[PDB]
């Protein structure tokens, strides 16, 4: 009025811009972005390890291969299937036939607020079981590490190493809920929600950011090898951002029609 | 001996929102620095004042091709005194789906103020043409023709050397903020439509094209404020 | 800020709260027109 | 009254690395002496830049002695025009088993900076040779000819009165931090082939041996820092 | 190491009356001001203080209308030595029930002080008589006729240009603050029945109706204090 | 007031505690009779 859009950049017009009135007062301030993630959010569900666990392999994998999956939750917002980071995002929605199910993830409502092309935050780490009257144990190593997997004797009892190392452990209560804050521990500088790029130099999946992440959390019964229970059972896993940055802005995922 | 203490009903449980921090579990670390790359975020506000363009339903030629849904206007050369574009005020209305103030407010609950929209023309230099843009605050019908878009509010626009016209609708309220969706389509979530018409034909010489083209922007104004987050709509990944 | 209510004190020091930079030794608009 | 209270979700739990202390069960007690035996440790990093010997594959004559493993260098006589050691730079290859940067990496997570190697000769005084040593960053294949080790990042090197070369790989990197071991071989945790070649022949009187021999050592530099530790590797004890 | 602490008896209850406040679960939000609408109210008292009419049975004809229940006295032309009107004072009488200090006391449990009745003429001006009013403590049987009524405490009243007569009845106590209702109707919540006589007879001109009418008002006085709350009678519901 | 024993102090900061308001930039009687 009476500037035209074409120059790319425009501001805001109030009411007087062209016609008679004022401009009105400045209601709140819940729109600054260390303030608006702040929020506790459970990601998934996670199968308890009981045993020597053992973990997934490389990219191919023919059959006759013994891994135990879904028992471990790279914890970003990104897309993961198998608990290893992938670039898209399944669901299973006919699920009938042979073959397993692969343990998928993605952090729903990050998204749908997300205009921005780099983040930067720490995190924390808030358990919670599903099944009554349980009592656990949650571990974790660090992003660009991996775990430890093996079992030394004790008094004929074979028990697994996870129960110490360096590393920290947390053992709750009767029917508790452990919960800790968590770093940044990164090679990259700042997290990325988009990425060209590859993980090597050459012959790569182009698109995955392999070590710009946070880690993973597993979770176990504090009881030795040989008495373990023939049911299963299951437990969530929930993050809240915390002192978030944010950088270059970008575009919003795409509403349907439909 | 130790100081009495009395654990009151608040035991044991955590709340989302519950403003406190927790003992981390391995501390003392560094960080790569920062300063280097540019373009921080305060407030999404920043972010929520650009243009962004809009979405229609396509007039009755359905192009069978992806999404036969249209970022502009088909000026038609025919004389009726029906108007050329009318929508509503209501942020979840098919037209608001992919605006920025539309898609950040559809994740927040309330907000305050006013919201820009502006209009591009897009022709031959050689055509030109007068068109008057109106808004009417919610009666009982839908004001049709001229005379109703007439008295309410309006300013009227000229083609020249430029190709826009900043327009801003503005904020007449009942009550200081207003909803974003209408679960009860009220008058506190609703604030009548808009339209525009053609007030004199398109004028434009010989051997060129007919039916010019102009683009609709939405962006939010000075006094546009948020608050309060709510759940989110997951039906993107479906 | 964010939303706390810390506003008498914390019990550990910032260094073990959370991580803090290296050493390499009312608001701003968005990119302007020259 | 109690000054009320109310606890958290953290309720009884410990952490393996929270920092605090707990309640002693007997205290007052008092300690032997220490001062009189010398040679603290305040960091490792002043016990991480001490020499220490590399261990290499032997070449192929397998002697069935326990272990033919060798920490040094046997030059040949013969002219071909490949290097005489090449070794990657990933600090869990079988390079590098029982150096000191590797041993005490093996344990943590990340470091940040330089890796000096240096080179210890042996051989009588009236030989003589001249020895390049290259490097070069991650490219599609391995440099393996001289033109490809000559034209990255290299020093000659005399043999004279003293015995040794002091040589620092750069630090070149994407990223400020670089991971230990890598659990896919990507572009931040590998740092392309280092090797060295002879440029001119070894010389040498008569009835004096063929064959000299060169020892290698490698030695954390000035700005070598580790951070942010992990579980071990239980596997010496089996 | 933590503070060293000891719970006491009271875990984890939550009292009703509790004067402490709990951790929001959403906070730092605004509001809509406040200011413009006028009329607060800091205290119910200075609610209390408003005339209310109250409300009496029916003299023996019964108009089968609905809620045969009267705001006025119908005075008889006949001379009989029988007051006009004589009710007790305890507030959960069938004649205090809905005034206002009735109505806001009949949820709390004790008061203190005066307690104001005033009454309106309602007639032809032509017409004039003399009223007196009358209260007494509470006696062995009700006093009755008019030597009684006459020892007690009163004040007679005439009819002339205004229209009322304020009156207020003391406040005599064994102890300083009353009850609300008798569970057991005892000295401590009764304080003697109140009346109205007519002194002379009620005169008047010729072709003017007979039977004039006198509205009663029932408000707190000055010293009427509250205390100490209970739950309320849920009857008006059903 | 209402009924409180916080005369010490409250843990959070009165922004968090309850909200306030915006900037639009011995008791009284209830009506006279003028």
């Amino acid at each position: 009025s009476t500037d035209n859009a074409e120059t790319g950049v425009i501001e805001a017009g109030n009411t007087d811009t062209d016609f008679s009135g004022e401009l009105a007062a400045p209601g709140s301030n819940h729109t600054n972005v260390k303030f608006l993630f702040d929020r506790s959010r459970l990601l998934n569900v996670i199968k308890v390890l009981e045993k020597d666990a053992v973990f997934p392999r490389p990219f191919p994998t023919q059959e006759g291969a013994q891994q135990d999956d879904g028992y471990f939750c790279l914890l970003t917002p990104r897309p993961t299937v198998a608990s290893r980071p992938a670039t898209r995002f399944g669901l299973y929605a006919n699920p009938s036939g042979s073959g397993v199910l692969a343990n998928t993830s993605l952090d729903f409502n990050f998204y749908s607020l997300a205009c921005f092309t780099y983040f930067r935050s720490d995190l924390e780490v808030t358990v919670v079981s599903l099944e009554p009257d349980l009592e656990f144990a949650v571990g974790w190593f660090p992003s660009g590490s991996e775990y430890q997997a093996s079992s030394f004797v004790y008094d004929q009892l074979h028990v697994p190493f996870h129960f110490t190392g360096r590393t920290p452990r947390a053992f709750a209560s009767k029917g508790g809920k452990v919960s800790f804050v968590l770093p940044w521990n990164s090679v990259s500088s700042v997290l990325p929600v988009r990425w060209g790029g590859a993980s090597k130099l050459s012959s790569a999946t182009r698109g995955l950011p392999a070590h710009a992440d946070w880690g993973t959390i597993y979770a176990f019964v504090p009881r030795p090898n040989e008495k373990k229970s023939t049911a299963v059972k299951h437990v969530a896993v929930y993050i809240r951002y915390k002192n978030a940055r944010a950088w270059c802005p970008s575009m919003l995922p795409f509403r349907s029609y439909k | 001996g130790p100081i009495p203490t009395a654990p009151r009903e608040n035991s044991l449980m955590f709340l989302s929102t519950l403003p406190d921090d927790t003992v981390p579990a391995y501390g003392n670390v560094r960080t790569p620095p920062v300063n280097y790359l540019p373009g921080e975020i305060t407030d999404l506000l920043q972010l929520a004042r650009i243009p962004t363009l809009m979405a229609f339903e396509r007039v009755p030629e359905p192009v069978p091709a992806s999404d036969t849904y249209v970022p502009y206007v088909a000026v038609p050369t025919q004389f009726d005194d029906r108007p050329l574009i009318s929508f509503p005020i209501t942020l979840s209305d098919p037209v608001y789906q992919n605006t920025l103030v539309g898609a950040i407010s559809s994740n927040f609950a309330n907000y305050r103020g006013c919201i820009q929209i502006t209009l591009t023309f897009c022709g031959p230099m050689m055509a030109r043409g007068k068109f008057l843009l109106s808004y009417s605050p919610p009666n009982g019908t839908q004001p049709q023709t001229l005379s109703e878009a007439m008295q309410c509010t309006y300013s009227i626009w000229d083609i020249g050397l430029n190709s826009s016209w900043t327009f801003v609708v503005p904020y007449i309220s009942p009550s200081d903020y207003r909803e974003t969706r209408a679960i009860t389509n009220s008058v506190y979530s609703a604030d009548g439509w808009f339209s525009l018409h053609k007030l004199t034909k398109i004028t434009l010489p010989p051997d060129c094209p007919q039916s010019p083209c102009i683009l609709f922007f939405a962006s939010a104004g000075e006094d546009y404020t948020l608050r309060l987050p709510v759940d989110c709509n997951p039906s993107y990944v479906f | 800020r964010g939303n706390n209510g810390n506003m008498t004190f914390n019990y550990y020091a910032n260094t073990y709260q959370n991580s803090v930079d290296f050493s390499t030794s009312i608001l701003n608009p968005l990119g302007y027109l020259k």
